[PDB]
DNA sequence: ATCGCTGTTCAATACATGCACAGGATGTATATATCTGACACGTGCCTGGAGACTAGGGAGTAATCCCCTTGGCGGTTAAAACGCGGGGGACAGCGCGTACGTGCGTTTAAGCGGTGCTAGAGCTGTCTACGACCAATTGAGCGGCCTCGGCACCGGGATTCTCCAGGGCGGCCGCGTATAGGGAT
DNA sequence: ATCCCTATACGCGGCCGCCCTGGAGAATCCCGGTGCCGAGGCCGCTCAATTGGTCGTAGACAGCTCTAGCACCGCTTAAACGCACGTACGCGCTGTCCCCCGCGTTTTAACCGCCAAGGGGATTACTCCCTAGTCTCCAGGCACGTGTCAGATATATACATCCTGTGCATGTATTGAACAGCGAT
């Protein structure tokens, strides 16, 4: 009856981007959905704490970037920050 | 120089045991253990019986709330968590045993691995 | 009912954990450790379930109780 | 090699191809009593036990009067005399009396159930006590206690200590028992052995290895059915050994009256009771069944009596040519006996003389053709109570000279070789040390020392 | 109005910028959410998913399989060092363990 | 500007449990940090509880459940008793 | 009109008003119940009072009036419940509990 | 400059921890462990301060970094 | 020449340092180390005195706890001396390596 | 029987640790004395909490469905349980030499008190863009469906490691050996 | 001037040795075969994201202050360093005893398929109770200033403790004595 949203629709698109001839099982898809939800929660909570520390009431791209710097480990942090900056530039430009 | 260490089997007298039914082939103690290690380190299936685990889970939960029904996925998740926890604990216990210059993991190894991890 | 977790099952768990030789007394200790862990997680899950005014422990309750203990679990819900 | 011929033989001769009625085939066997120590100790009783006329004698109540604490041999105080030890047991099927049928359930085949097994002593004690009272008050299975080592007098001190109030020849070993003179502790041979069993327990027929005389005391409370046969009929076994396929030595078989009936072998059927004693005469092929929960104290002795030695050496020769394992080295035993015994009979005098001369000759030839062509003839010296060294490629006894080298071994253990196997080794011998413990001069001196006292 | 262009397309993404904005607004993380927070968060999530899925696909191909099961995901996570650090306190249900035997336990 | 701290109330509680004992400044800072820590813990757990059940408010139920989930056993029992009594007294007035 | 602090109404010493304001402005939920601040303040006061009693006993056991961080550390690390609640916390200038492994005590 | 954590300092720390005998190779190990711990904590704190567009590393930034790593510190706010 | 047997002053020091709360490291060297470590991340950083004090307190707590765990790891292997392998084991079993 | 020899079985003798036990150095718990600066209080006021009313949406309660959780039955099939024999490992005990603890002298630099400069944290006022809010719209993603290939089970042969022999070519040991020339007659 | 005669350089040939090499046999893997069920693409819909415009305030910017972070000096002395000595402790080797492992056999219950009931989760619907918001009034609690007494530092003292050199006491590594078995005379 009532709907249940999930990141499977976009996870499969990302998979088709990476491996254009590979699939994914249902259990693996659930694992990936849980991973996406967990990382979202971590980053969002860290950004909220960052905004609360500095007496801000809005979460901006800077808060997300600093949360990514704090959470992701080493090289992954740099790559994710670069991707996010490029995405925001593309979004604002267009 | 003087050897004087010649030796042989010791004599004995016994009622005949005809037939001599015996099993000669045996693996040395340890090789089959390594085989089991390899076999279970390349699989993903659970190593505990489902029904006994469900019975234990319900017995434990009886002390918190009565008439507590369990979703099947709930018990499956509990089993997965418990077995992963035990596998990690056993890895740390084996590390402690190897640290102590032994190969046999003893209860003291488990106690040390739990104390260092902060789990009382 | 804790005897359901048998010597062969503990041997399989230790083998997956990389153990080669297992002491005789380790099985009882493992049973106690498993009982303690299950008690903690099940108490948290039952608290979660009682909050929702429910009577069946859902997979989400177990996942939340585990994440509360610092043992996040993937593949049984959000 | 050959050490025996038709020159020394006291062995009475009868032909297996004989005819016997039921009385001769089932006659009561000579039996006696004992009302004082002097009876058994007197030469009359000992000779009766060394007498070819009787296949076996019963000393009824011998312990019943002298009252030695054979009840201390009881498995009760045995557990209160041992908690942990080895008790070899032969698994066997509980057939009633003499009905050892087969799978089909209507045949009496010669082959018998005889399978090895062992565990802790207390394990067998528990099993036998529980099966007792008929397992807390045919169809049944029965573990069979056999040859339980008793070579130590510490844990069994009351037993062995009180087991000396009898004559030397009926004693474990003494100057009247040649086993003392072998310098060894042959298990089940020269050191008494106790074997517990349940009702129906069966030790398949046999002749005591080397054909010694046997001293058997069922301390009970169990009883025993018996089947005694004199030594003449021994090859008779061999006869039906071919007919029913079983073998006469080291095999497994429980005869039946008709089985050897075509052999016309009589049957000295009788029994004993708690506390009794019996002398199984050397050469008596006997098959026993402990029809009740019991425990035997049995061992083997040979009095210096002439008949004993000749009735015995036949088995030694058999084994030598049958590659069959013996349990007593006659060569070495003949030496220490001929070296430190009051040999006072011409019969046994020449009897030993012949094979001792053959031993001298063969050792002579061995060292002669192999002294320098041999390999470092060594002089070990034969430290006191050296265990008799037996070959392993053939098992034959190695006397004086020998071929012993550390056959690998991380602890460097030593293996023994004889001339017969030196062959499989290589041309003559090439690789194994030679160690002879008696110079020909010393052995010749001992030979000269051998004399017939005028006792 | 004009042809509605999904916010994800403008950001050049494949994760839902609008859905991430909805979740941020309804998750009571902050009183207000900037226009750039959803885009940044969606891009980061998509990159992380792409990394994990590429490693898992390589692991699956090594195994001679077309689909991806949780075992392949566990292998990919526990091999890469940075991913293992990120997901160090996580257990993948039905994933198993990484094969390893202490060098001393090997037969002498 | 004007800071806020629990030092004013931590001293009242102290006077209600040890009338003649004082507290230093480092110790008072530790106490203030401890109160802040426990407040953050309980509030976050209650927020997670409210969000999980698809609700949008935090009430005494959520606070009590969070206290049960975070406090270890006997502390939890006594805290729940005291909180329920406090809410009862507050409502009665 | 007659003012009355909600702390007095509930019988508490900790501030119900301040706790309510913090719950409202800390972004925990869209709404905050009337009894939620009261319950949370009561729990906070209870925990504070328990640890304070333990620390005061520890300090008096050292012949001192003022409580310092060392007494707080002793109270937290001695009692098992408080030790478990604060098992991953470092108290500044708290020190360590006095213990020595018997294996090291002189033979 | 890492050598500024002298051997006597590490011995005092071990004594407070309960160690009775100390090997000679443990001082370098402790220096490495301390360097790694301080590196992680200081990186977290510097990121925190840099977010606030500041040049001074406040005590609150260090406390937040410690809370984030998993070492909650009392006595500094 | 009254000499104490080995291990008797060690226990006295253990008792003395367990009864106390003072910072065991010299403040100036630790401050210099913190500044050097920070200069790699951001340039020309200024540290509050309270920040350096908090860093030192946290470092002391971490090292004391690690030494307790390492002492436990040493006693199990039948030894009174702690060594680098004991510390490495304490760190591995701790999930921080 | 005995005048000798012999193996056992008992007691008696000597010796080094367990432990008192003195002294005596050394470090420690203590008790009175003194002074500092941090706590505990008071003062004013001013930002935040409380009283009062509104207005609206979240939550509570009920009614209903139907999913799925439990309870059960039978047979089949692997997995658990029990016992056995044996070797590999845990534990102890002894040797040793090496590296760490102790104490003392030398001296490096941290702690401390001032003292001044200024870089920056922190406050205040302005206003401007940006995020929330709302109404209307449509097309993105979700719930079902169907289907068809990837994977799962199966069988049967192909390596392939284990695990015992059996040696074959390098080592040292050690027995043997030849002796002969500096010493002694 | 000649006999000597056994220890020394010589040898060679046994001696261990340490791996290599072979079959035999349980393991596991890989190729070919068949079949099922779940993942993947399609379809209908509905509700959530987009568009488009307005309102208010949150944060960005400029200006400005006064805090405290840094840097200096000059000194005291506290602690770090280096060294010499010895001891006890970590680490290796050896020995034993025993307790886990590999295996076979009995049994047992886990598991799968299917049936069947109903309890409770999940939803919709209606109603009101409660929470956010707004305004105003005023009380508590925060910053600042003051004094006084608790705690730190010092001294001199009495005491607890550890290290070493005394003694007895005792069970045992090591003696004579008291049993005898044992035999030729
Ligand atoms: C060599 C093993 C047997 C020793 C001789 C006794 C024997 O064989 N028994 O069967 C004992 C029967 C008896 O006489 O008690
Ligand atoms: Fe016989
Ligand atoms: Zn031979």
């Amino acid at each position: 009856r009532s709907r249940k949203e999930s990141y499977s629709v976009y996870v499969y698109k990302v998979l088709k981007q990476v491996h254009p001839d590979t699939g994914i099982s249902s259990k693996a898809m659930g694992i990936m959905n849980s991973f996406v939800n967990d990382i979202f929660e971590r980053i969002a909570g860290e950004a909220s704490r960052l905004a609360h520390y500095n007496k801000r009431s809005t979460i901006t791209s800077r808060e997300i970037q600093t949360a990514v710097r704090l959470l992701l480990p080493g090289e992954l942090a740099k790559h994710a920050v670069s991707e996010g900056t490029k995405a925001v530039t593309k979004y604002t430009s267009s | 120089a003087p050897r004087k260490q010649l030796a042989t089997k010791a004599a004995r007298c016994s009622a005949p045991a005809t037939g001599g039914v015996k099993k000669p082939h045996r693996y040395r103690p340890g090789t089959v253990a390594l085989r089991e290690i390899r076999r279970y380190q390349k699989s993903t299936e659970l190593l505990i019986r489902k029904l006994p685990f469900q019975r234990l889970v319900r017995e434990i939960a009886q002390d918190f709330k009565t008439d507590l029904r369990f979703q099947s996925s709930a018990v499956m998740a509990l089993q997965e968590a418990s077995e992963a926890y035990l596998v990690g604990l056993f890895e740390d216990t084996n590390l402690a045993a190897i640290h102590a210059k032994r190969v046999t993991i003893m209860p003291k190894d488990i106690q040390l691995a739990r104390r260092i991890r902060g789990e009382r | 009912n804790i005897q359901g977790i048998t010597k062969p099952a503990i041997r399989r768990l230790a083998r997956r954990g990389g153990v080669k030789r297992i002491s005789g007394l380790i099985y009882e200790e493992t049973r106690g450790v498993l009982k303690v862990f299950l008690e903690n997680v099940i108490r948290d899950a039952v608290t979660y379930t009682e909050h929702a005014k429910r009577k069946t422990v859902t997979a989400m309750d177990v996942v939340y109780a585990l994440k509360r203990q610092g043992r996040t679990l993937y593949g049984f819900g959000g | 090699e050959s050490y025996l011929s038709p020159a020394q033989s006291v062995k009475p001769k009868i032909n297996t191809e004989e005819k016997l009625p039921r009385e001769k085939l089932n006659p009561p066997t000579p039996s006696i009593y004992l009302e004082s120590k002097r009876d058994a100790f007197s030469p009359v009783l000992l000779q009766f036990c060394t007498d070819p006329r009787n296949p076996i004698t019963v000393i009824r109540g011998l312990a019943g009067s002298l009252r030695l604490n054979l009840g201390l041999f009881s498995t009760k105080t045995l557990v209160e005399a041992s908690g942990e030890h080895t008790v070899e047991v032969r698994t066997q099927v509980q057939q009633p009396s003499d009905e050892n049928w087969d799978l089909t359930g209507t045949r009496q085949i010669w082959p018998c159930e005889s399978s090895r097994s062992h565990t802790t002593i207390a394990k067998y004690a528990q099993y036998q006590a529980s099966s007792f009272q008929e397992s807390l008050q045919n169809h049944h299975i029965i573990k069979f206690g056999t040859n339980i080592d008793l070579s130590d007098a510490k844990r069994w001190k009351p037993q062995l200590q009180e087991l000396l109030k009898l004559p030397a020849f009926m004693r474990v070993t003494s100057t009247g028992n040649m086993l003392s003179h072998v310098g060894h502790t042959i298990l089940g041979m020269n050191t008494v052995q106790l074997y517990m069993k349940v009702p129906g327990s069966r030790t398949p027929g046999h002749q005591e290895n080397n054909n010694f005389c046997s001293v058997n005391i069922n301390i009970g409370p169990g009883d025993c059915e018996w089947f005694a046969v004199h030594e003449h009929y021994w090859e008779t076994i061999s006869a039906f050994c071919d007919r029913h396929g079983v073998d006469y030595l080291t095999g497994s078989w429980w005869p039946i009256l008709d089985d050897l009936y075509a052999s016309n072998i009589p049957v000295y059927r009788f029994v004993q009771r708690p506390g009794d004693l019996v002398w199984i005469n050397a050469g008596t092929v006997h098959w026993v069944q402990a029809t009740g929960w019991c425990n035997n104290i049995a061992w083997n002795v040979g009095p210096l009596t002439a008949y004993q030695y000749q009735l015995a050496l036949e088995r030694y020769e058999w084994n030598e040519v049958k590659n069959v394992k013996s349990i007593v080295p006659m060569i070495h035993v003949s030496w220490n006996v001929a070296r430190t015994v009051k040999i006072s009979d011409p019969d046994l005098f020449k009897m030993i003389k012949f094979c001792l001369l053959q031993s001298m000759k063969h050792c002579q030839v061995q060292r002669e053709s192999l002294v320098r062509a041999g390999k470092k003839i060594a002089y070990q010296g034969r430290v006191k109570d050296e265990p008799a060294y037996y070959c392993n490629e053939c098992d034959v006894e190695v006397f004086n000279i020998l071929f012993v080298t550390s056959e690998n071994g991380s602890r460097n253990t030593y293996l023994v070789h004889c001339e017969g196997c030196a062959r499989r080794r290589s041309a003559g011998l090439q690789g194994v040390v030679v160690l002879e413990q008696y110079r020909t001069e010393e052995l010749a001196q001992a030979y000269d020392a051998f004399t017939l006292a005028p006792a | 109005r004009a042809k509605a262009k999904t916010r994800s397309s403008r950001a050049g993404l494949q994760f839902p910028v609008g859905r991430v904005h909805r979740l941020l607004r309804k998750g009571n993380y902050a009183e207000r959410v900037g226009a750039g927070a959803p885009v940044y968060l969606a891009a980061v999530l998509e990159y992380l998913t792409a990394e994990i899925l590429e490693l898992a696909g390589n692991a699956a191909r090594d195994n001679k399989k077309t689909r991806i099961i949780p075992r392949h995901l566990q292998l990919a996570i526990r091999n890469d060092e940075e991913l293992n650090k990120l997901l160090g306190k996580v257990t993948i249900a039905q994933g198993g363990v990484l094969p390893n035997i202490q060098a001393v336990l090997l037969p002498k």
